[PDB]
């Protein structure tokens, strides 16, 4: 279905200035999925994971590859912030709040939600300055989103609850940017 | 509550 | 209510320390005269009955920590004991300077009416003073930025304190009448106070030397000490104009140390009899020899303090194997034993 | 019961060769500290003292194997800690409370038991006042530190969170601490102060010095004064009022180490050959060579472990596929590498 | 259960051009693993405790000999950093990181570092700062280390765990 010559047309649409940028995205995007497909059946073990990793300065339209992509894309789309992010949640937010918001855009489907993107803003917000310590967006963050990117079942409360269960949601399939 | 740290 | 007198109080503490007459002295009526402040609880035609704070100065191993450790067990009020070190300006990562207060508490029993009349001591003050002068472009936190958070403190206020580790409640606990004893060891004051006072100068025809004929830092060097001569050391005029009173301590004298291995109740001598007790070997101590170690000990420059390192290193073969040997009744030690020359004589049953 | 001075000293002699001092030392010091708990409070004698040590030594001379040593036998809570990290308080560094914290661990949150322990402080050489620095400064990581401890030793009261908003309160003056490390340049410091009184001029008499380099017995002949130089503050040495000198390891003192403690690798080595049934034997002469190459690389008993690793790093990769081989001989062509040990079938 | 011939054929598996050190991890993983097993019932008390140190140049696979070990025995490893300690704890709760409950099973767990040469001496806060402190560090200690963040606290042997 993802097609990488289509792709990068519909981007070019609604993004100008940036040629190259939408080669990388299209391949990335394609192998996520194609992977996805047949998972781990081919002989090729050890197979590296599909990630995407943006670097742009200020205005060069970060923010808006996040919104166009999730408007042609089918899967559904959540657009994050690190900032909100604190570690053990205090006061400020959890790690695992992420996936409740993807569950809100899916409507509670697990089998839909498995296949979604990941946008968080902001990246550098959670860069590690501990030189003078304790620290609740440094390292903390960090350490817990590298645990979830690493790919681990986390227990959420599908609608909350009106029971004490949780499910056990997948996140190696799900791509994050 | 919050941190400090400094020299 | 019949309250003691400073001759009392004295003799109670001359019986834990000799040769601080002079600092002896202002301790004595600075308790008698708190109690007169404090019976008068707005009861007195006179308002606002002034306040006189004490600045316990002296070198080290003096024994400043150790009057008002003793000064607590016949003191009915309550006392405490803090330090400066671990003090930090304004909510830094160290400490606060209510934390002070909160020990104050829990020896009153969380006693607000009982706390705000009793008496409170400070070591090491001289630690927390900036060494460079007023212009400290780097700013400091524990040098004399300490200092000017005292000053509401020492004049009087209220703190917030939560009541029993916690409700959302403070405690308001005032300062006014509470009374302050910081106590440090000064290292180089003697060298400032000189260029103030003595004024030498060698170098031209007409200035005279003093060929290394004046005073000694402890006998004429700390007595004479005035608030300006502080500045120089680094506190603020602030700081010392709260403190009002001063006590200079002189250094142990060699006749002074014989006094203090006998004479008190705790000295190091009569620790070792019980200790030696517990074994079953008594000790004797030879005059000989308790002369010999205060000579040793002015030689070590560390006070009184430091000597226990004469007389623990001098018998520690003896300690070694004594538990060793039975049927030994008694032990004395020779002068030659302190020079370490002979060993001791001891007796067999 | 109660161990007696002689008692520990022998079990010590175990896993520590070369030290008779420093044994002399901490027997009568720990046996002393028992006593203290014992007869305190219910003797006619009251406000019992107290009295820390100071080991002074070089490096790898055993200091820090005295401490954990000393714990298996003692059987009180025993803890050990860094100066260096420890920096005045109000700094990003460290403060000087955490040395409790770990204490309550090893005692399992006993503040009654803590306060009968024992702590060991290493590396306390890295605290020292710098005489040569700009006046305007603050020696945080130095000078700051052995500050914030004076009172600590003295004895009182500092706040604690239990189990790491409220606090508990610990009294330290029952509390021990032995403070050791090697210290850089010392030697030179007393040496210097003990042979210093003599002029160059005609008329000024000139001491015979330098006789001897005496590097044992120097620091036997250390005073409070001479450490004032070197960066220490009169009332730190105050509070450590016995001090300790350990020598260097001798020329033979390795010899000794390898066979007589029952911890020495040869030991632990034959215990590795011996659950594979082959038996393990070093000879005089391999071992005699190991010491010589150990001194002449000057690394100490440390880098010990590296000779004889590399020796048995080639022959030690066959050795469980082989079969048929009862006992190894080690021999001194072995440690130089020029051939290969021999089995023995 | 494995052996010094048959680590090295897995290993060369994997990797190749360092023939040397192989040999080095093979009888040093060995025997380490070994301790762990024997423990004390042997003459020998107080055995082991053999740290592994790696010189050599960029890209030369020392990482990955780490974690390719780790995946052939079925180890816990972490892989952590000293250039960026001025902390000691961080590197000790990262390992229970992979688990989050370990008692008696992260104490035979290994450890890599990288950049070692960066914390040499300057003569200068620095450096020489990380040496002394890593000094108790290798020698072994225990540190508080929160089970999962959270309230009780968790005390894990550091001189099990190997460093390389
Ligand atoms: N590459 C671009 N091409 C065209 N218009 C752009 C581009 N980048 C930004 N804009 C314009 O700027 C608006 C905001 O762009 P953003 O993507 O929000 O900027 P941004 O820097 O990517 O945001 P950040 O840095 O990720 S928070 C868009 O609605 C466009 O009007
Ligand atoms: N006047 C004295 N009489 C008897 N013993 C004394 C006297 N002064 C000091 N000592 C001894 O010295 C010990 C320590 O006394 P301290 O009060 O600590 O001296 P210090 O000058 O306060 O030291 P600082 O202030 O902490 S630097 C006491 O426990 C006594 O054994
Ligand atoms: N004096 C000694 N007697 C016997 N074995 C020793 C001696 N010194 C070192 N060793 C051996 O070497 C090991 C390490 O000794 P250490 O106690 O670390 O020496 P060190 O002088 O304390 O080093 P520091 O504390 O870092 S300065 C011990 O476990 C022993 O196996
Ligand atoms: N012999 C080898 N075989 C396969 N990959 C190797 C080999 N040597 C190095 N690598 C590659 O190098 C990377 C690790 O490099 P590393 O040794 O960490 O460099 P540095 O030591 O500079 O950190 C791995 O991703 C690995 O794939």
């Amino acid at each position: 279905l993802p097609t990488p010559h289509e792709i990068r047309n519909h981007l070019d649409d609604y993004v100008i200035g940036q040629e190259q940028a939408k080669k990388v995205l299209a391949v990335a995007v394609y192998n996520h999925y194609k992977r996805l497909r047949n998972g781990d059946t081919s002989n090729g073990v050890e197979l590296g994971k599909s990630n995407i990793l943006l670097i742009g300065p200020t205005g060069s339209g970060k923010t808006l590859l996040a919104e166009t992509l999730a408007r042609l894309l089918d899967v559904p789309f959540t657009m994050a912030d690190a900032t909100t992010l604190t570690e053990a949640g205090y006061v400020g937010e959890d790690v695992e709040n992420i996936i409740q918001k993807l569950l809100q855009k899916s409507d509670y489907d697990v089998q839909k939600a498995q296949r979604g993107i990941v946008y968080i803003d902001q990246i550098d917000k959670i860069s590690r300055k501990s030189d003078n310590p304790r620290d609740v967006s440094g390292e903390g963050v960090q350490q817990a989103l590298l645990k979830l990117i690493e790919g681990t079942v986390a227990a959420v409360p599908p609608q909350g609850g009106r029971q004490q269960e949780f499910l056990q949601v997948d996140t190696s399939k799900i791509l994050f940017i | 509550x919050x941190h400090x740290x400094x020299x | 209510s019949a309250l003691p007198t400073p001759h009392e109080i004295r003799n109670h503490l001359d019986d834990y320390v000799i040769g601080q007459e002079q600092a002896k002295k202002v301790l004595a009526v600075a308790v008698y005269n708190h109690y007169k402040r404090l019976r008068n609880g707005d009861t007195s035609n006179g308002v606002e009955l002034g306040k006189s704070n004490i600045l316990l100065i002296g070198p080290t191993g003096s024994g400043k920590t150790l009057l008002a450790e003793t000064l607590a067990r016949l003191l009915d009020v309550p006392f405490t004991m803090a330090d400066a070190t671990t003090l930090t300006e304004a909510g830094y990562v160290g400490e606060d300077v209510e934390n002070i207060i909160q020990k104050l508490l829990q020896k009153s029993d969380y006693d607000v009416q009982k706390a705000q009349r009793g008496i409170v001591y400070i070591d090491q003050i001289d630690k927390i003073s900036r060494k460079s002068d007023n212009p400290s472009i780097t700013r400091d936190v524990s040098g004399e930025g300490v200092q000017q958070a005292l000053l509401k403190l020492i004049e009087g206020t209220v703190a917030a304190v939560p009541p029993q580790g916690g409700q959302q409640e403070f405690l308001q606990v005032d300062t006014s009448k509470i009374l302050f004893i910081c106590g440090g060891a000064f290292a180089g004051l003697d060298k400032v106070i000189s260029h103030r006072v003595e004024t030498g100068s060698g170098i031209g025809f007409g200035a005279t030397v003093k060929a290394k004929s004046d005073k000694a830092s402890e006998g004429e060097l700390l007595a004479q000490v005035e608030p300006e001569d502080l500045i120089k050391f680094g506190l603020i005029p602030e700081f010392i104009g709260r403190l009002p009173v001063v006590a200079t301590l002189n250094e142990l004298s060699e006749e002074a140390l014989i006094q203090i291995l006998k004479e008190p109740k705790n000295a190091l001598t009569k620790q070792y009899q019980a200790l030696f007790n517990l074994e079953g070997v008594d000790l004797e101590f030879r005059d000989e020899a308790l002369d010999a170690i205060a000579k040793k000990a002015m030689a070590r420059k560390t006070g009184a303090r430091g000597l226990r390192s004469i007389v623990e290193a001098a018998l520690l073969d003896t300690m070694y194997d004594l538990p060793s040997m039975e049927d030994v009744e008694k032990v004395v030690i020779d002068e030659s034993v302190i020079d370490g020359q002979s060993e001791p004589l001891l007796i067999y049953g």
